[PDB]
RNA sequence: CUAAGAAAUUCACGGCGGGCUUGAUGUCCGCGUCUACCUGAUUCACUGCCGUAUAGGCAG
């Protein structure tokens, strides 16, 4: 919703057991809403004391490992589980299938505020790094890099460049820092135009079918494969309204009785993983919240991408 | 609900006149309220109880073990936003994947 | 009236990393940064029927027919190399601050009462006994589990990482410190002071825990076995599967946490076992029996509602158990 | 303020029984690789003498 005055690079963060089930329809890399919520929790915890705002997160995902296995005779996969403790009668409890993933991601954070002029860049960078080293990113603990060879501090780069060439060199150096990974971006325009292409191909086609067609490998008879522009993952694109926004004390057993609750349904969109050298600026990769609370639509996206 | 009352689900899902009986009981039709009860008041209470399977029962509530996730408003606010599992959408996607992976045309 | 909060959840304080397992030689433990990792391999087993028979297949003809059909499995096995008698197990522990602060709470009054109860607990005795028992369970390598059973010598090195360097190095003989006695030692008290300051603090305390076990040359190490459901599939699967991160055998973090939380020596049953893991309703998976039942007034939930709501503060041991549950975490709250 | 918060998979296992893959075989015709280039930038921080000296100086 705003252009960041600076970009803070949180380095390689090893998230231990992240929620591999991103959505009721998708598994794998966690939701971008988890990353945006983590950055908002960082702004809630240490952002206010530094007189800065932390909005917008760019994910690089340097490493992914899924705690999964492939059973013999099946081409699908299953989630490795954890043994929950027994009940009070000594019996095994009912198992809820929860999957885990070891992530290694680096985050670009959009920083704007007067506190950037009040503190050194390395000071606020080290403060938000030591705050983020005791938090969670998708349900997993963050490994804060103890007793390895060379630890990685941040590099907060001011986006108000004095010259266009110096700004370009800063963005290319920051892209070179986060090199072995893929920027995950939102593709609402690509999914909508592919929906229009399928509607010209066949009418009454929903956005779900256009999302599904952009993920399966289509085999065409003369036997070739229908190509895709990018990786084109199905991402959770936010939450849509399923109920009116009830009063803060209205909903029974809410998390807090001061925040209003509204039952939601998952919104599914198309995301794309790209090499981060294929972007004009690294501020395009930032994932922003977008509530629009009168109509539900509690989305996260990448505005100012293309 | 229970695993024994579910028989009455087909008693709300037959096609007698060519349409589903829940949409037949959502309207005050002439053939309705006479085909199931001779008395008027018994027909009214049976129609109300049979149409109450769609409306949510009890207070609006989400349990502690359910997920609740704060969402930042643009200006100074949060919404708690408890999500529910879209079992209709999941069933539709699973049906489409069944046609895609084990259908007769797909296997051909 | 101080009703209990309908959601009440606590973060996992003392959250460990996955215990990376590597191999090497004893007296080369100082240069253990380049030790090759233990790799999980596959092998085949042909056993014979040795389970109990239910008096319908005990006839000699059917039993001989069952033996005549060969029983075969594939098992994931982790072994030491035949020139490395020492198993090194390394993980990172983050002692998080705000141990008595819940993640979620409905009632503001219940949150204030719980914070006041925890604050009186820190003002009375602190986390000093609990961090002593946590430093004990770090000091003996209970997180090695079956790697600790037949080892010649186990030694635990624990390094406090303040910013990027070892702020303080502790060295413990893990076999000398028992699995069931919680005694007093100067280095153990210093580690207890550090862990209690991390629990009482606002940030986190970072520790690197490395355990060297002299199991034997080429012996079988025991990483955590992965819980994979067969789900009634037709094709036979591998019976035993292990855990690894990247060609490197590992133990699950919850197993290391369960070994770290094995401090509960205050359950109403007899302590023939010794300490058990801090669980609500005192569940022990190795026994199939749950101590600290709610029919007695010593389960975690009734102790919390007595300590917080009705102001019936229990004994100091049960207060230690309650705060150990709060450090452990969990999802509580009636409907 | 993160489909948040939470979790011990596990105990034991004999895969060996045995084996002739063989015969037979044309790779072969044909070819312009040229032109033009300072390794040297203090690039040898080197040798000896006076001085107990590692402290400090001198000579070509």
């Amino acid at each position: 919703v705003t252009d960041p005055e600076a970009l803070l690079l949180l380095p390689r963060l090893s998230i231990q057991n992240a929620n591999a089930i991103s959505s009721p329809l998708t598994w794998g890399f966690p939701s971008p809403g988890a990353f945006t919520g983590f950055v908002h929790a960082l702004q809630r915890r240490v952002g206010i004391s530094l007189d800065i705002e932390l909005d917008g997160v760019g994910i690089v995902c340097h490493r992914f490992e899924a705690q999964i296995s492939q059973p013999a005779g099946k081409r699908t996969k299953v989630f490795n589980l954890t043994r929950n403790p027994l009940n009070r009668d000594g019996s095994t409890a009912a198992i809820v299938e929860e999957g885990r993933a070891h992530l290694e991601v680096s985050l670009l954070l959009g920083v704007h505020g007067d506190g950037l002029d009040d503190h050194p860049a390395q000071e606020i960078a080290r403060q938000v790094q030591e705050q983020a080293g005791a938090m969670r990113l998708a349900g997993g603990s963050i490994l804060p890099w103890c007793n390895e060879r060379f630890p990685a501090p941040n590099a907060e780069l001011l986006m108000l460049g004095g010259s266009d060439e110096q700004r370009r060199k800063n963005q290319r150096r920051l892209t070179r820092r986060l090199l072995p990974g893929f920027a995950l971006v939102s593709r609402e325009a690509l999914l909508q135009q592919h929906l229009e292409t399928l509607r010209t191909t066949l009418p009454e086609a929903t956005t779900l079918d256009a999302l599904l067609d952009l993920c399966r490998i289509n085999f065409e008879p003369p036997w070739q494969v229908r190509d895709k522009p990018g990786w084109l993952v199905p991402i959770p694109a936010g939450y849509n309204a399923l109920s009116p926004l009830y009063l803060p004390g209205e909903v029974r057993n809410a998390r807090d009785r001061e925040t209003p609750l509204r039952f939601v349904e998952n919104l599914f969109g198309l995301g794309e993983w790209l090499s981060p050298h294929r972007v004009a600026a690294l501020s395009d990769l930032l994932w922003y919240h977008h509530a629009e609370p009168d109509k539900g639509l509690y989305r996260w996206s990448t505005p100012r991408f293309v | 609900g229970n695993a024994a009352a579910l028989d009455v689900f087909k008693f709300l899902s037959l096609q007698y006149q060519g349409k589903n009986l829940l949409n037949w009981l959502t309207e005050d039709s002439a053939e309705a309220l006479q085909a199931l009860s001779d008395n008027a008041e018994q027909a009214r209470e049976w129609r109300q109880a049979f149409i109450g399977i769609t409306t949510v029962k009890g207070a609006p509530a989400s349990h502690s073990l359910a997920k609740q996730l704060y969402f930042p408003l643009p200006g100074s606010g949060y919404h708690l936003l408890a999500p529910l599992f879209p079992t209709s959408l999941v069933h539709h996607v699973h049906a489409l994947l069944r046609e895609a992976r084990f259908g007769d045309a797909a296997k051909a | 009236i101080l009703s209990t909060a309908s959601v009440l959840a606590f973060e996992r304080k003392l959250d460990p990393s996955d215990a990376l397992m590597s191999a090497g030689a004893w007296a080369q433990r100082d240069a253990s940064q380049e030790w090759p990792a233990v790799t999980v391999r596959e092998k085949s087993v042909r056993g014979t029927i040795s389970n109990r028979l239910k008096t319908k297949d005990r006839d000699p003809a059917k039993l001989d027919a069952s033996i005549q059909s060969p029983n075969l499995q594939t098992v994931d096995v982790a072994n030491l190399p035949s020139d490395a008698d020492t198993l090194k197990v390394r993980f990172t522990l983050r002692v998080l601050g705000g141990a008595g602060t819940p993640s979620a709470c409905n009632d503001a009054a219940y949150r204030d009462k719980l914070l006041q109860t925890v604050a009186t607990y820190v003002n009375d005795q602190g986390f000093a006994e609990l961090a002593r028992r946590y430093a004990h369970n770090l000091a003996n390598a209970r997180f090695l589990w079956r790697n600790r059973v037949g080892a010649e010598a186990v030694e635990v090195r624990i390094n406090h990482i303040r910013q990027g360097e070892v702020a303080r190095a502790w060295r413990f003989d893990a076999l000398a410190i028992g699995l069931r006695d919680f005694k007093a030692d100067a280095e153990l008290d210093a580690l207890a002071e550090l862990i209690a300051s991390g629990l009482s603090g606002s940030g986190h305390v970072l520790l690197e825990v490395v355990a060297f076990a002299r199991i034997g040359d080429g012996q079988e190490v025991f990483p955590s076995q992965e819980l994979i459901l067969d789900k009634g599939d037709k094709k036979g699967q591998k019976s035993k599967t292990l855990y690894s991160v990247r060609d490197a055998a590992a133990i699950h973090s919850q197993k290391i946490g369960n070994a770290l939380r094995t401090i509960d020596t205050w359950y109403p049953d007899e302590d023939g076992l010794g300490p058990i893991a801090v669980e609500p309703y005192g569940s022990v998976t190795s026994q199939g029996k749950a101590y600290r039942q709610p029919k007695q007034k010593l389960d975690f939930y009734t102790l919390l509602d007595n300590w917080v709501l009705r102001d019936e503060a229990p004994a100091v041991e049960q207060q230690h158990y309650v705060i150990a549950n709060l450090i452990r975490g969990g999802v509580f709250g009636e409907a």
